[PDB]
């Protein structure tokens, strides 16, 4: 249920073929910090959650976000 | 970063009644349509609100909704009544009758008309502040086009005999206008019982929003008026320009609330007024009340504290918002009722409104007694009188 | 009869009015609710009672909205409030 | 309403009156109540011509009260000659009076002069 | 039921939340009368008032003392035209204005004609813009006032205001402009444009309704006869209680506008282009009223051939729009020489500060659809598509 | 109101029939132009009727209801149309009542062709 | 500091998303976005601090106005499905 | 203190302190109607800065009931 590959896909404007689990948002997915804040917000919108900055700041990779959603 | 003073200046303006604001906000947020946009819902709902408010005003004064014209305030309203009637009947009638205690917008409209070649008679008032009906009868001329008398005075709260004036103007076939800005929502008004032809209404004197008023122009026996604001023909061509929806909605709400709360407000405001005056006089001699206590709206109290200057006392009451009947000239109302020149500077105006509390009254009475006593210990006039000297001691000079 | 609804409503309106920041609105609201209920106490017509109740509920909504707004844009207290 | 005009008002110096029947007290009663302001200023003069005491009572606005209070305050330990040089302008500047409130200083000065004239008028032979 | 999209910003605009947030304190706690000089309730109110005056002045490049608060641009126009005219009556009794001016200007001039004044109504060219040579040639020795609006409220055309300022200055004629549709949307410098009077409406720049302002230059003093008699508020130019919440709102709206003008103009330009370009690539016989070179993109007037205005507006039950159909046809459209038949086939799209691209695309879709349908119902579309020439048939 | 964008009998017939009447009344400068066409039966009854109008929704509706009523009536029963019946049937205010007049002007005009085409 | 700026961006966007009015919501979101994205390459610390302060004031405005919109809400636009 | 309930009620119902016996009921003994008691429970909430749910508030019909609830 990693429909995250859609969210990220639409969020950073990159084809789903690019969403490697081991890809970082800034290095690999070519996004700035503003883009990433909007990203965590959008994910909160999809999965209807709330990520405090403590654990939200960690979200820097696809596997990190998917793993966080699976837990929590 | 400081506690605010008590508000005792209701005749100058009143706070928004929270019901009125709650009525307005929707049209300040989502229903922002122009009431003259005829081709979409944003306009339809706005117009609906506007006509609803018109009905509210009409119900408050006993008129037909079609007779209510929305303005920016009672000032524009008075200009419309006086200048409208005057300019319309100019070819045949060039004389107007009003009184010396009328609000400055009426007096100054009459002034400009005199500058244009009109003849104005300013009726004198009695020492009590009320006019003499015999003088009004004697003043009306064949070419008299308008008679304007205010319902309640804004400086001394005296009530003019509106109904009798209505009788006279009716039997003499002369238009009757009244400046009801200080009476709407505070005392009963029926345009038909009072035989009124035009009436001015101010929104922010009845706990409605500022910048909106209304003028009643009787249509039953049609009263003709020349419009002053040229434009696209809004408000039956009597008041061109975009009708401000949130403001008129507010005005309607204020008039409805007033219609409901009038009796209650008058009972308790009467109580408070009595409390204030009674308490002040039982502790300070030489405090005279300006205005016939028999024909008087208890919400507006004007008191002359002998031998104490108005500004000084107002400054000693830095915690109570008050006024002293206003420019750099003395009160023309107090001169019109023949108040002694010396006392013209020794009067202040307490306004008891819908939200005034008994605490506020007793506090103002405390500071008042205290500081009138203190300023009297500093006053040379109080010393001269208490020392047997007569105020007719031509030791005066400048 | 309708005693429960009327009383619970009385509680809601008084408790909510007490939250006005502005001295004038708070005092006026409380006193007005008190005087109103105390004056309409001996009404027997159930339809008249229901009319009064419905208007009272609408006024409750008004009170809620206006108290919240008053808190959003609050100012200092009166000298009379110590 | 400048800060000083606040302090002299309802915090005033020398509010009262002296014995108008003294030959050593000068009373100046200037003003008129129809115009709004009436100042009564009295002084006591020493054998050596110094002012030893001085009181005032004014009917008027807080600015006029301040002008009079500061007036008596200043005229205290000066000679009748050194007093005539008060100059209303010095009072106004010392109190920061706006234009519309400048009349008060004038009334105060006219008071000082008037009182001195009363005293000097009581010292003459018969 | 769902509400329709708002595309009628020239008729009025919603409050900018910043403006409302600026007003409410004076609708709640600061209810003092700005003319009450004897207590704090009045002092704070007056302070707010003067602050707003400075805000308006900064938006138009004027001195705070030159701003007079009115009830709206209508009152402002009456004050400028009738005030200037009545004041200089003893020596100058001629006024110059245009045929596309707002109805309050036209009707003020009308009443002045009733008072013995002479008014010259300049025609505009087919583009809606005036001919400067015609304006110079119009001025007479006794010409006292020239009134031209900055931006038209029906076709959004921009008049060459600065050049008019030069002309009126060099001929010693007062220049008034009704900038109700231009304030906060395009730059305005009263000194650079040599403007002597200007009308400002609050509810056209996301401010509250029922409040306006008039700029009356003081540098070379312009004297104006007041219309509203009273106690002398607003320097005797406009007696009556200044409604503080409204003037505060207007000031906040003018400052917000001063800040957001460039941004709003960029995105409104993009949107306007999108709308027009997309509509024309899909519907033939769609004409744009107004010179596309000198035009404020916020106001777009289009004539859809062979379709009546009212019918199309009714087919757009989902979009609040306006037109100039018939109980008379748009006089602006007649002044620019629009074909009589097409005067009833024009509607006005307004793209404002808050208009979204979604709203635009929706309006384009529904518009194309119903113009096509109503064209299938139109007998004229059949006459042209069936080879008959509409310039020939006998009518009535 | 109901007839607008819900119209009855919107179209046109063959003007080359000797049995079909085409009435095109109105003018585009005045705002409304109604085109009403009808087919006449062997027995003198109206067999079909279509319209195409350029104007406000009130004129469009007046035309739709117009053709609807002119449907199954005799050539005589049409001459008694009277726009007032249209006004009442749609509840049209005064400023928009003119459409009914045009509507009437249409019926007769079409009849004028029929009697003139026969 | 960078942290304060980022957190501020988060707060303003999340709060703007709560507007009841469609127009106010869209405008607030887009304006915050374009604004931050536009002042991204600012090096002046005084200019950065000024911009942040203005952003805080506007955040307060957004809160109050969102609450007001919720108190006096109406139906949605046809465009919102 | 703690029995300062005897003050609240005393001022709320306007009755001398000698009448606020712990075993005194608001309506029967202290002569109060239901509205008075709503205002009273509210007054207690204000004084002790607490919040009495409607469930247990309806029970408060006597002085001892209020004292027992607060403790
Ligand atoms: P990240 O990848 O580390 O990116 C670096 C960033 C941009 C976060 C930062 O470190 C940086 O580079 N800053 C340079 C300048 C800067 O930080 N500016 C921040 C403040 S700019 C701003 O937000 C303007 C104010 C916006 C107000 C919005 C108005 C909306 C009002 C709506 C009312 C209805
Ligand atoms: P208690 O003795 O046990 O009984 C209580 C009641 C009143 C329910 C009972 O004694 C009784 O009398 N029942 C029959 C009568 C009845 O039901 N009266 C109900 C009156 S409802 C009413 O008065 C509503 C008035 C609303 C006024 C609100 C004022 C708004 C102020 C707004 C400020 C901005
Ligand atoms: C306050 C007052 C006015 C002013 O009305 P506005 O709406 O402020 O113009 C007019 N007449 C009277 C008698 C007033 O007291
Ligand atoms: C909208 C408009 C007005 C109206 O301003 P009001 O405050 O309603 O009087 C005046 N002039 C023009 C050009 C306008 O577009």
């Amino acid at each position: 249920e990693e429909r995250v590959k859609k969210i990220i896909g639409e969020q950073l404007g990159v084809k789903q073929e690019e969403v490697t689990n081991n890809a970082s948002f800034v290095e690999d997915l070519g996004a700035d910090s503003l883009d990433t804040v909007e990203l965590v917000m959008a994910l909160e919108e999809e999965f209807d959650t709330e990520i405090p900055d403590e654990e939200a700041e960690k979200i820097t990779t696809v596997q990190a976000a998917i793993d966080y959603i699976n837990g929590h | 970063s400081s506690l605010r003073p008590l508000y005792m200046d209701v005749q100058a303006t009143t706070p928004l009644d929270p019901r009125v604001l709650d009525a307005m906000l929707p049209y300040l947020i989502n229903y922002y349509g122009n009431p003259h946009s005829r081709t979409h819902a944003y306009g339809w709902e706005s117009e609906a609100a506007m006509e609803r408010a018109r009905q509210q005003v009409a119900s408050l004064i006993g008129a037909d909704p079609r007779e209510i014209i929305f303005t920016s305030g009672a000032t524009e309203s008075n200009n419309i009544a006086i200048k409208g009637v005057a300019r319309f009947y100019r070819s045949r009638k060039k004389h107007l009758i009003t009184t010396q205690t009328e609000h400055k917008c009426v007096l100054d409209s009459c002034r400009s008309l005199e500058a244009e070649g009109f003849q104005v008679t300013y009726l004198p008032v009695q020492k009590s502040g009320i006019i003499d009906l015999k003088e009004l009868e004697a003043a009306i001329q064949p070419d008299t086009s308008l008679v304007s008398v205010m319902t309640v005075n804004n400086e001394i709260g005296v009530k003019q005999p509106i109904a009798e004036i209505g009788r006279i103007c009716s039997s003499r076939k002369v238009y009757f206008h009244t400046d009801a800005a200080q009476a709407v929502g505070k005392i009963p008004l029926d345009v038909n019982d009072m035989k009124i032809d035009l009436m001015s209404i101010s929104g922010h004197k009845i706990y409605g929003p500022k910048g909106v008023g209304a003028i009643y122009i009787r249509r039953r026996p049609r009263v003709r008026v020349e419009a002053l604001q040229s434009g696209g023909g809004q408000e039956r061509g009597m008041r061109s320009g975009t009708v401000p929806t949130p403001l008129v909605v507010g005005l309607g709400a204020a008039c409805e609330v007033a219609q409901q709360e009038m009796e209650y407000d008058h009972k308790r405001i009467s109580k408070l007024s009595e409390r204030l005056i009674q308490n002040i006089m039982k502790s300070l001699p030489d405090v005279v009340m300006n205005g016939d206590p028999k024909h008087h709206y208890p919400g507006c109290i004007n008191l002359s504290f002998a031998y104490v200057e108005g500004e000084s006392l107002l400054m000693a009451l830095k915690d109570v918002a008050l006024s002293s009947g206003s420019s750099l000239e003395p009160s023309y109302v107090l001169r019109a009722i023949g108040t002694d020149e010396d006392l013209a500077h020794s009067s202040i105006r307490f306004g008891i409104g819908r939200f005034t509390t008994e605490e506020e009254v007793d506090y103002t009475v405390e500071k008042c007694i205290q500081h009138v006593k203190r300023l009297r210990e500093m006053s040379p006039l109080w010393e001269m009188v208490q020392d047997g000297i007569d105020l007719k001691s031509i030791k005066w000079t400048q | 009869s309708s005693r429960a609804q009327v009383l619970a409503l009385y509680r809601a309106m008084l408790r909510e009015s007490k939250r006005f920041s502005a001295y004038n609105y708070r005092t006026y609201a409380v006193r007005r609710i008190r005087d109103a209920f105390r004056e309409n106490k001996n009404v027997k017509d159930p339809v008249e009672i229901q009319t009064l109740v419905n208007k009272a509920k609408r006024d409750l909504g008004v009170i809620r909205r206006q108290v919240h707004i008053g808190q959003l844009y609050s100012t200092d207290k009166l000298i009379i409030e110590n | 309403l400048s800060t000083q005009v606040v302090d002299h008002y309802e915090n005033p110096r020398n509010v009262g009156s002296l014995d108008k029947t003294s030959k050593n007290v000068g009373t100046g009663l200037v003003g008129a109540p129809a115009c709004g302001d009436v100042m009564k200023l009295q002084i006591q003069v020493d054998e050596k011509g110094k002012i030893v005491d001085a009181r005032f009572k004014t009917f008027g606005c807080g600015s006029a009260i301040a002008s009079s209070s500061l007036a008596t305050e200043w005229v205290k330990g000066k000679t009748v000659e050194e007093a005539l040089t008060i100059k209303n302008t010095d009072i106004a500047k010392e109190l920061c009076l706006p234009p519309v409130k400048l009349h008060c200083s004038i009334l105060a000065e006219d008071a000082i002069k008037a009182a001195l004239a009363d005293y000097k008028l009581k010292q003459e032979p018969k």
